């Protein structure tokens, strides 16, 4: 019972057998003005119209990262950077990724203003705050599609009808792809993160996608790959692989979701059958994957591990799992105590989940549950 | 972690209350916001039954399973021996970063300790082994 | 009948073995506290205390990188900005990858002085020029272990000395490890940069070595993987290839750099014997993977594109094959003429090359020589 | 570089040259150092002998063979209209890039015109032809 695909996925064998051949058999570089550099651009494009096909993204530009962290860093430096000539001011969501906010906090030491946005108690986005807050000099709004930590579905259409073309917007998707319907066109991005592992293909190999007129400074620098954003030889094999996937995840998703919203009620409506367990997220404007539930009195990293002794992988948002002893900023903008952010488990479902693993996991949680309160001074 | 931090954390030693108790120390962690409670019955200076309650991580549980192990059937002088290294050396190490949870654990049972003299006048006693301090601190 | 190893490589069968049950059974996030990141965790250990062997860099930190590029970007730019208050003074050589040199661009629009290190003929960099135009304010100089275009191996162990420690040292080792001693000690690095694929690793990955206290910030921003070095979930496959790649590279690097250089020589005694052929880089003091010739009269990418149609992959310097029709920068540091850069050839040799392949290079290769002249005013 | 820019790269049509004779047009490029010579031989104004040397890239001399062999058996009137953009459809594109070597082939036919007239003393037909640029350049 793997229940914890918000941080690692495995590979479809399928995206393995497209990938290999371009590690051993057909290794060249696709600036190699030789057959094997011939045979590698074409299969880095044909890769970079399949990633553009699934989010409808004719409209603008493919380009290759080393992932989702890269891919928003270059967003939201490349962006701003690029752009400072009409405006120095940008706002923030609240509960982004680490991968905007810190990016987010370097350009406010290199005289940007930035503004955080708040949320709502189930981390939904404040669309009067954007509204509020815009002004002639606003060059730039992130803001996620959907949060992996909680599971809310932010309200992208209408950020961008209140942007109504006077700022750029970028949102991160990594969370949103392969569960719910991501168009580009639909949600008016202008800048748009996907992450390959997260739709089953490779981990080292992402993408952001740029809609046509937006200007971008490069943050990797060298041979000029990519159009000169995004210098380095290219990782053929990852971005095939990526391609692969992309090209999965278009024809599979819909009955991919159905079946993973399903196991995730089933898990909702009998999780929250012990004493003392509340759902954290949008109970409703959820992703299909995510379940991110609390217990009192007891701590989360002995929860996670419990499951472990048991064969139960999950995901806790305690601050006794950090490292650094911090909480969830993503729970703490949503206005839970540090007190309550200590008893969180997160389950995130994926492609290889079985009714079976349901089962045990509703058969071994509860034990659990009790047998960490019994010991508990709280309880 | 560790192969004894694992095994203490999944069958965790001497749990529970003491209706009864001789001796109560409770500790907080300022920093992850952590706290324990131990239990002590004395007979003849020895810690003759131990309990602990604990809420925490792995590592705090299996800290805290551990101290007590050490403790129990002690007289009172070996156990105030029982201190975070002790206890972190007996469960194989802790990552650097656990390290206060171990902390924790030998606090809670240096409070118990105090906590048993201060109810019973021993308060030269408190003076003699320097637990002064601890005990100005509550 | 590939000769273009420095532009990609394969993987070696070996390392493949190695990285597929991390991508399909254990791939979990080093991050997470179970079982899976746990076992990832250990992978990644592993491998890092692999790569660092690798290079003698037990007195260091090994930071995972993307790639070669990206470990560049981290030395220059990471370095150059931790330490601005002890100068802003940088030593480049011009023969640098881009991705050296563009970083050092880039650091001059936000202030810093670069002044770029000549080299001579050959292509060696000038170290009394770097000994003279030493200042006190210079905080770091980067100079290449070895030089991918031309095959000359750069006097990195003497600029050391050069320096005393009133600057950082760094290298990029891209085209010397599995070529040549890659000793960290021996040559004084502060931080060398190390490229997976050109051992035999998966590409998408790469390493600094920086020496234990030197400091630097981070580029890659976010969730803080590596120590706050370089955020982003750790590509565990690639990592445990790379370790792989190191292990096998240190068990064979000698017996098959000796085969390397024994085609080598072969390659140029012969080839040579073209009418107007001028060697590029250095003779001796040289990569034993490299060949880089020029050729009279006649362009280059005309010839690479002649060779392909015989089964023949190979590269140039020529503006023609460039996308912004830049002849090598590399080459026009060296003093060669435009004029000249246009007929250059380049074989790089690597694991796969055998005897029979050397034979059917020089019986096509005389051909297209011949046959691009008749044409040519 | 399409299937057709590799068939005139492998197998140029009419390399060479047709010594001390009627039209030559030599241009070179400033950008990229390349350089190349066209042969022509004429009927009164109708073209039956044609050949080229060319310096430069793949694309390069596919423009000269694609050139050249569309320009055999037309007259001086049809070979005018053979442009930049003619060879280069013809060899059914080219990447962006590649396009100033499709110009090269182009105004290397067009000074191998220039010849013809300058080498016949027909002033009239230069400056008529609205090519009066290139006879004041050669
Ligand atoms: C919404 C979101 N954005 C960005 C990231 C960073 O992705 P990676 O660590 O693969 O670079 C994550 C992590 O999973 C994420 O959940
Ligand atoms: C010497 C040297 N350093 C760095 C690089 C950059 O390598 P990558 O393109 O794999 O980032 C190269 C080119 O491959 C190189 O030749
Ligand atoms: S109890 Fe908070 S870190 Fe161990
Ligand atoms: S001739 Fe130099 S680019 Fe075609």
């Amino acid at each position: 019972a793997y229940f914890d695909y918000t941080s690692a996925k495995p590979v479809d064998e399928r995206i393995l057998e497209a990938m290999l051949p371009y590690m051993t058999e057909s290794f060249g570089n696709p600036s190699s003005v030789h057959s094997y550099g011939f045979k590698a651009r074409e299969a880095v494009q044909e890769a970079r119209e399949k990633v553009a096909k699934l989010v409808n993204g004719g409209g603008g530009t493919v380009v290759f990262t080393s992932g989702a962290t890269e891919a928003n860093n270059l967003a939201i430096i490349g962006y701003a950077m690029r752009n400072a000539r009409k405006g120095k001011h940008i706002l923030v969501s609240a509960v982004e990724h680490m991968s905007v906010i810190n990016p987010a906090k370097f350009l406010q030491k290199q005289g940007f203003e930035v503004e955080y946005i708040p949320v709502g108690k189930y981390g939904e986005v404040d669309v009067s705050f954007i509204d509020q807050k815009l002004r002639d000099d606003t060059i730039l709004v992130s803001v996620q599609h959907a949060n992996n930590e909680i599971g809310t579905i932010q309200p992208v259409e209408e950020i961008s009808e209140v942007l109504a073309g006077k700022a750029a917007l970028h949102i991160d998707a990594t969370a949103s792809v392969g569960q719910i319907e991501v168009d580009v066109e639909k949600i008016g991005a202008d800048m748009l993160t996907i992450s390959s592992n997260d739709i089953y293909g490779p981990k080292g190999v992402g993408a952001l996608w740029i809609r046509k007129e937006a200007k971008l400074q490069p943050v990797i620098l060298g041979g000029g790959q990519e159009n000169g954003l995004r210098s380095g030889s290219e990782n053929v094999p990852s971005i095939v692989g990526f391609g692969k996937a992309a090209e999965i995840t278009a024809m599979e998703w819909r009955e991919e979701a159905e079946r993973l919203r399903r196991l995730r009620d089933r898990i909702i409506d009998n999780v929250l059958k012990i004493e003392e367990s509340y759902l954290n997220g949008h109970p409703e404007k959820r992703l299909p994957n995510n379940v991110n539930v609390r217990f009192s009195y007891i701590e989360g990293e002995s929860i996670v591990l419990s499951l472990d002794m048991a064969g139960i992988q999950a995901s806790t948002g305690s601050a006794c799992s950090s490292k650094t002893l911090q909480p969830s900023h993503v729970l703490m903008a949503c206005g839970l105590k540090h007190e309550e952010a200590h008893g969180t488990l997160l389950l995130t479902l994926g492609r290889y989940n079985t009714d079976e693993d349901v089962d045990r996991l509703l058969e071994v949680l509860p034990g659990v549950i009790e047998r960490l309160r019994s010991m508990s001074p709280l309880y | 972690y560790s192969d004894k931090v694992f095994d203490h954390f999944q069958n965790p030693r001497n749990v529970g209350k003491i209706e009864d108790a001789d001796g109560v120390g409770t500790v907080g962690n300022p920093v992850c916001g952590d706290l324990m409670t131990i239990y002590i019955k004395v007979k003849d200076n020895r810690i003759e039954d131990i309990k602990f309650q604990t809420f925490g991580c792995a590592a705090a549980i299996a800290t805290s399973s551990m101290a007590t192990e050490m403790a129990k059937g002690k007289t009172i002088e070996e156990a105030l021996k029982i201190t975070r290294d002790a206890v972190a050396e007996a469960l194989g190490g802790l990552p650097k970063q656990k390290m206060h949870c171990s902390n924790l654990a030998a606090d809670a049972l240096r409070r118990a300790i105090v906590d048993y003299f201060r109810k019973n006048g021993k308060i030269d006693k408190i003076k003699e082994l320097g637990l002064e301090k601890e005990l100005e601190k509550m």
